[PDB]
């Protein structure tokens, strides 16, 4: 029971007892990059990732044709060079330094011990490391970014199923596809002609037999590993075949197999059965007589040289006719060799194959393949064999992570956890092996789609990939230069380059898909972002080429991603977030916790199951029938077995889920009543509140589902006390604490400053601001909520407000969609907000000539002359409208060539000609705001003005007063202990002394560090900051617009339900009841019905109880009763209704007062997603505030004044505002400018605004009989330099008429075909 | 078209065509220079490529 | 298996899963017949111009 929690307490309606609480929420995003920094420096440094791992691959360097080793000593991170809030006002990109230590050794290219050279020399500033913040996001150039999750292919081998699409052919499971982690990928299908072909990557077509022959694999030694060889002898009936009973189950024998000495066994055409099978075993014979017809079907296996005859009769791997069998019997060959084959099963694929494949030598083989991916290349025989060992049997341009190791031994069947990164000549036969399998019959294809397949990415392996691709670079580059150059005339810093490393971290971040702009709106969307997993970039399908497949849910998403929460549009099923209990697996998996069960009771041991690994155990549901015993008195509960949702018997039940919001992400665990909403309106809901505007005035939600409290914690806009204490001191700017002497050290204890950030322009442009929320003198502890940030009241989530209303068309207002409001929703001032914009200046440096911000500009008038300064920036708080100039900027310019019109208009005037012209920055036609803050940037070098000395000694004074400040506080804290030690003055003292020659050095030690804060905060500020080439100075101007709610704004709530306000309506039509309480805002009830959404109502009538519910305790402290009597009305609230019950736990009369005055505008309820209230807890509800437990009454009209005849329903609902304001979105444009090649009209300038005519609408007026219209704006009213002009000359004289013209769109393209040689007779 | 900073825009086609100019001259020079047979063959494909 | 319970009685964390797998799937289709439809009313218009 912590402090913030004494303002205000939420009752919830949860019933299940919890059993872990929900961890951090952005686990994934720290933990991932910890391991990348790896900040930890012990005698062995766990090297599993980041960028220890790219030091020990790339290491030892084998210089070709030198000895030249260089040995990796380790590396060491330096200090960062800004804090976090400098560096995002100066653009450092919070970079931090890289140092190397590298060792030379040199050798004489003998392989032996003699003249060795050693050099030990450390490079520093070798590359810069992002160095992410505390929250997750990363700062580059001063803008804030984050690095999403991706979500790809695990590396190792699947197996696909076509779908009869090759020659239709039924169904075909031989498609098999190898997908390593670096380098080129083999695959092997199979033709439609039942021949085995391997395909390297790329568009080609190889036999099988040749890939068996480069692998150095013989004819012979390949037909063994498809088909067992088996034994023949000629004795006796001149042939003796070995009868095996298992190779002839279930194959029909025509030929007569009555041997065994008068006994028979298979007759002429009768088919072998089970009795048959059985009577083999027991006679145990092993010779059998059978005709020369049926060896005919049969092959060789060898080549049958014999030895009397002394040549090849019978060459290998080749099928057997009539003329083999002469050269057989007088050869008498008492050897006879063959291969397995049977046409019932395990049939003899790939056997065929090798005949079709001209494979008769290794060698032979080895050229064909280099030939195939490279053709018209010279025909050598060791040159071709270096680049095929290179591909699939060398650590180069092949690299396989442990993460594939470990799941290629899964699928084919090997015992060894770890392995070897390059293939060898086992795996690649085993593949083939494991393939002829799944076509026979033995075993099915994987899916895609199952999360055991797929491995979900982080922050850390991108940043260790990307850095590795650009350290192969640097060390390929260094290779090249020492290796001909000698170790002491080449020093060993310089034998290095940091370009290619340092180039390479920058274009991650500003040309990669994943590295994006995150949207800072309110504090929900920063998790969601930081959360949220894609499946598309680098290495992953895009939009197009996904299909069905991956835009689909699994049944294996259960706990590890959202199924409900996915971004609508064209990309829908690509980006998921994570689930809220989500942990990733150490091979990189997803992983969702689950308790342990037992057959007699559960236990409370949690652990954390893979994905593979839950299809054995039976998982059970999250909410079941508990006897307080911990053993389930449900006769039939719903448990999962594989993959299925069935019930199942109690006694069966070995998991169970933690919390039923374990399905469900943070952006939907927001949303109360979930389980009586439609799974489409709660995708819609979700997005609802992440494009959610901060209000000026934050209220806390009536009803909520108890993670808006765990919510902005772990944000990073709200400012959470590290060291708890007592107040000392508290304002509007920072919040000064005290620090207890127990969670103390021995020096400098009470030193803890929380600066408090003012309105700065976010990523979105709206204001942030943080408020504090306690006063002196009360004690705070760890983990304690000092003040908030936006859109947060209390630590508690307030994205919108709340508000009352009712459900009744009124007038037609609502027709669809669209939201009537009264007067006192815009007179409150409840959805105003405030919008930041920025406006920058740079002075660039034209060849013409080269000038400075200059504030003195020709042809001004006296109006602008008041509001600029001397120096050349407007004042701080005036109001800058449309028209008005922020910066003087003066532009050279030359030969004039005034025209005779010129001269007469310069000579009216009096004034002198001047040359210069005004090309000075003015605000946007519609933009109106107030200036809050300027900021100047001076290169290194120049010579400040006057505006760069005024804010700069600003800063200074207020450091200079904020650690005066926090010295004072520590200066009387040392002498009050020091005065609480010795006795009191009257009228050991050599101890005394000491502490007091102590106290003196205390000071002095204070007063030594004042003096090193103060100086380096010095030099930071007169330090010039690195601009680009050729700008001299940039201002920036920051301007606050407050918009107010107006007519045509997006406004939605939380279960999906989008609306358009049309007519803010005054006071008195809005319906009132008896009482004179009128409705703020009125929806439309015919959407219930179609767009099925339960909870929309629940809500309502949840949110008249906990508003009725505070009115009665706001009138009862206006009757002075007695504290005595508010303590029991508390406790007929929440410890009446089931759920959590907390009282009996605070002070009498201090606690009373302090909760009794927060809890008079409402009292907030609390309803898990999927733990709701019944509905006879909401009736309870109702009848302890003296309300209809209906729900419904009926209304007075405020026009009419008659009494409506159906009772309607009133209550209150939390509402939003979204980023939709229709300032941004009306445009309206007569006559523009046009470009050169196409006259056509521009957009995106100043002054823009048009509608793209596009090819639908032609045929929209091609289908009336329309003809002038088409033909006006498509001819006159565009393309069309003499005609516009003569046209725009026509409506102002008052004559309507329109001429021909030619379209300018029509003789571009003219022009364009004559050049080619075609002539075109456009007069004829 | 200029543009802020003093710099200016120039097409891609504008690269094309004086890729065929200058090749045309290094043609329209070589006519009375007694070329053998070796390049002869080889300065006509320069400019059938272009 | 069906759902036995209702909207206004309620869902279960298991019986909420099943109506997702109808929902994303009526979700994805929205957006490819916008481009299938548009496409179709291309071809058909092209030759029903004359």
């Amino acid at each position: 029971y912590s402090y913030t929690e004494k303002k205000r307490i939420r009752k919830d309606f949860s019933k299940l007892p919890d059993v872990m609480d929900v961890p951090y929420l952005l686990a994934i995003q720290l933990d991932s990059y910890r391991e990348f920094l790896q900040a930890g420096a012990t005698k062995e440094q766990f090297r599993d990732v980041g960028l220890h791992a790219a030091f020990k691959s790339v290491f030892p360097i084998i210089s070709y044709s030198g000895n030249a080793a260089l040995e990796y000593v380790g590396y060491r991170l330096g200090e960062p060079a800004f804090d976090v809030k400098e560096c995002v006002l100066r653009g450092v990109t919070f970079a931090v330094p890289l140092r190397v230590k590298v060792r030379l050794i040199i050798f004489d290219r003998e392989s032996s011990n003699k003249a060795i050279k050693d050099i030990k020399e450390q490079e520093v500033y070798m590359g810069e490391i992002p160095l992410m913040t505390e929250n997750g996001t990363f700062i580059i150039n001063g803008t804030e970014r984050v690095i999403v999750s991706q979500l790809h292919r695990s590396p190792g081998v699947f197996f696909d199923h076509d779908r009869g699409k090759t020659h239709s052919s039924g169904k075909l499971l031989y498609s098999a596809r190898i997908i390593p982690y670096r380098g080129s990928w083999l695959d092997f299908e199979f033709d439609p002609k039942d021949c085995v072909f391997v395909r390297i990557d790329r568009r080609r077509k190889l036999p099988a037999s040749v890939l068996l022959r480069a692998l150095g694999y013989s004819t012979e030694e390949i037909l063994n590993a498809f088909y067992a060889t088996n034994v023949f002898h000629i004795k006796g009936e001149t042939l003796n075949l070995e009868l095996v009973p298992q190779r002839l189950r279930g194959e029909v024998a025509s030929i007569d197999i009555k041997d065994g000495s008068g006994k028979v066994i298979v007759e002429q055409g009768r088919r072998i059965t089970a009795r048959h099978i059985n009577q083999l075993e027991k006679a145990g014979v092993s010779q059998l007589e059978v005709p020369f017809d049926y060896l005919i079907g049969r092959t060789i296996a060898k080549a049958i040289v014999h030895p009397a005859t002394g040549e090849i009769i019978a060459e290998c791997n080749t099928e057997l006719t009539l003329d083999l069998l002469a050269k057989v019997a007088k050869a008498q060959v008492v050897r006879i060799e063959t291969l397995y084959t049977n046409d019932i099963d395990c049939g003899p694929f790939i056997s065929d194959t090798l005949k079709i494949d001209n494979t008769s030598n290794q060698l032979e083989a080895l050229v064909e393949i280099y030939r195939m991916m490279r053709p018209g290349e010279p025909p050598t025989k060791e040159a071709a064999e270096t680049l095929f060992g290179n591909l699939f049997f060398s650590a180069e341009r092949y690299d396989l992570s442990a993460v594939g190791r470990m799941k290629f031994n899964r699928r084919i069947g090997r015992t060894e956890i770890e392995g070897p990164g390059v293939l060898s000549k086992e795996d690649i036969i085993d593949v083939l092996k494991t393939l002829v399998d799944i076509r026979n019959g033995k075993g099915i294809v994987d899916d895609i789609d199952h999360l055991g397949n797929r491995r979900v990415r982080c922050v850390g392996e991108m940043a260790e990939n990307q850095f590795r691709v650009g350290l192969v670079r640097v060390e390929r580059a260094v290779k090249e230069r020492l290796s001909m150059a000698e170790s002491e005339g080449l020093m060993p810093q310089d034998l290095i380059n940091a370009k290619p490393v340092a180039a390479a971290i920058k274009e991650f971040f500003g040309s990669s898909q994943l590295s994006q702009f995150m949207d800072q709106n309110n504090p929900l969307s920063e998790i969601t972002h930081k959360r949220r997993v894609s499946a598309l970039g680098p290495g992953g399908l895009t939009r197009e080429r996904a299909g069905f497949e991956v835009r689909d849910v699994h049944p294996t998403h259960y706990g590890r991603v959202c199924p409900i929460e996915t971004p609508e549009g064209p990309n829908i099923g690509l980006i998921n977030s994570l689930a809220t209990y989500a942990r990733t697996n150490k091979y990189g998996f997803l992983e969702s916790p689950y308790r342990v069960v037992k057959d007699s009771l559960v236990t409370d041991e949690i652990v954390f199951l893979s994905a593979i690994e839950e299809a054995d155990h039976v998982i059970a549901q999250a909410s079941a029938t508990l006897n307080e015993k911990g053993q389930l008195v449900d006769e039939l509960v719903a448990v999962r077995h594989l993959n299925e949702f069935t019930v199942k018997a109690p006694e069966d039940v070995t998991l169970m889920d933690v919390s039923p919001k374990q399905v469900v992400s943070v952006a939907a665990s927001l949303i109360p009543f979930l389980e009586h909403d439609d799974a489409n309106r709660a995708l819609m809901g979700s997005n609802m509140q992440r494009q959610a505007v901060p209000t000026l005035r934050a209220d806390k939600p009536l009803v909520g589902t108890g993670m808006e409290r765990n919510v902005a914690r772990d944000s990073g806009v709200c400012v959470v006390a590290r060291r708890g204490g007592v107040i000392d001191s508290v304002d509007a700017s920072r919040v000064v604490v005290r620090v207890a002497d127990d969670e103390v050290e021995t020096g400098e204890a009470g030193v803890d400053i929380y600066n408090l950030t003012k309105y700065t322009r976010s990523n979105q442009n709206t204001c942030i601001n943080q408020r504090p929320l306690v006063s002196k003198g009360d004690v705070v502890a760890r983990g304690d909520i000092l003040a908030d940030g936006p859109s947060t009241d209390m630590g508690e989530l307030a994205l919108g407000q709340n508000m009352r209303v009712a459900f009744m068309p009124w007038n037609g207002f609502n027709f669809e969609d669209s939201i009537c409001l009264s007067e006192r929703v815009v007179q409150e001032d409840r959805f105003t907000t405030i919008h930041i914009q920025e406006l920058t200046c740079v002075a660039r440096d034209t060849k013409l000539g080269p000038e400075e911000i200059t504030a003195d500009i020709p042809n001004v008038g006296e109006a602008a002359l008041n509001k600029l300064d001397e120096a050349g920036i407007v004042y701080v708080g005036a109001e800058v409208q449309a028209g008005d100039i922020l910066v003087g900027k003066v532009t050279p310019k030359g030969e004039t060539q005034l025209t005779p019109e010129e001269k007469l208009l310069r000579a009216i005037f009096g004034e002198k000609a001047s040359d210069v012209k005004d090309t000075s920055l003015r605000v946007p036609t519609g933009t109106k705001g107030t200036v809050i803050d300027v900021q100047v940037f001076t290169r290194d070098g120049v010579e400040r003005d006057s505006r760069a000395l005024s804010i700069e000694k600003m800063q200074l004074d207020q450091i200079r007063k904020d650690l005066n400040e926090e010295f004072r506080i520590v200066e009387g804290a040392t002498f009050e202990r020091l005065r609480a030690a010795l006795v009191g003055a009257k009228a050991a003292d050599d101890a005394l002394n000491e502490q007091l020659e102590k106290a003196q050095a205390y000071i002095s030690d204070r007063r030594q560090l004042l003096d090193d804060k103060f100086e380096d905060k010095k030099r930071k500020l007169q330090q010039g900051d690195d601009l680009a080439p050729g700008v001299l100075k940039i201002v920036k101007v920051y301007l606050a617009i407050k918009r107010r709610i107006q007519p045509g704004d997006k406004m939605a709530g939380r279960h999906g339900n989008k609306g358009v306000v049309s007519v803010i309506m005054p006071v008195e039509d809005m319906p009132h009841d008896a009482n004179g309480t009128p409705v703020d805002i009125v929806l439309n009830p015919l959407g219930v019905p179609s767009r099925m959404n339960v909870g929309q109502i629940l809500e309502t009538h949840l949110g008249l109880a906990a508003k009725g519910l505070g009115e009665k305790i706001n009138r009862m402290l206006e009757e002075q009763r007695k504290v005595a009597e508010l303590r029991k009305f508390l406790h007929e609230i929440y410890n009446e209704i089931g759920g959590r019950e907390e009282n009996l736990d605070e002070l009498g009369d201090n606690e009373i007062l302090a909760l009794a005055k927060n809890l008079r505008g409402g009292v907030p309820m609390a309803t898990p997603v999927f733990d709701g209230a019944k509905e006879r807890e909401i009736k309870a509800m109702l009848k302890l505030a003296d309300l209809p437990e209906s729900g419904q009454m009926r209304l007075f009209d405020g026009r009419t004044g008659n009494q409506f005849e159906r009772p309607t329903t009133v209550g209150y609902m939390y509402m939003l505002k979204l980023n939709h304001l229709v300032d941004d979105k009306m445009h309206a444009r007569s006559t523009g400018s046009y470009s050169l090649v196409t006259q056509q009209p521009l957009g995106g300038k100043a002054q823009f605004g048009g509608q793209r005519f596009g090819e639908m609408e032609v045929w929209a007026l091609e289908a009336y009989g329309a003809a002038y219209t088409l033909q006006e704006m498509l001819t006159v009213k565009s393309d069309d330099v003499n005609g516009r002009t003569k046209m725009y000359k026509n409506i102002v004289d008052g004559d309507h008429r329109m001429e021909a013209g030619m379209p300018e769109s029509f003789n571009v393209l003219i022009k364009e075909i004559r050049s080619l040689g075609i002539d075109i007779e456009l007069e004829t | 078209v200029p543009l802020d900073g003093g710099r200016f825009a120039t097409s891609d086609l504008n690269d094309l065509y004086r890729r065929v100019i200058n090749r045309n001259n290094r043609l329209k020079r070589l006519l009375d220079l007694a070329a053998p047979d070796i390049i002869v063959r080889n300065e006509k494909r320069m400019l059938q490529e272009a | 298996t069906p759902i036995t319970a209702n909207f206004r009685e309620g869902l279960n964390v298991l019986q909420y899963f099943i109506s997702t797998h109808g929902a994303r799937k009526g979700l994805a289709d929205t957006a490819l017949k916008t481009a299938n439809s548009g496409y179709l009313t291309r071809r058909l218009v092209d030759v029903a111009q004359d």
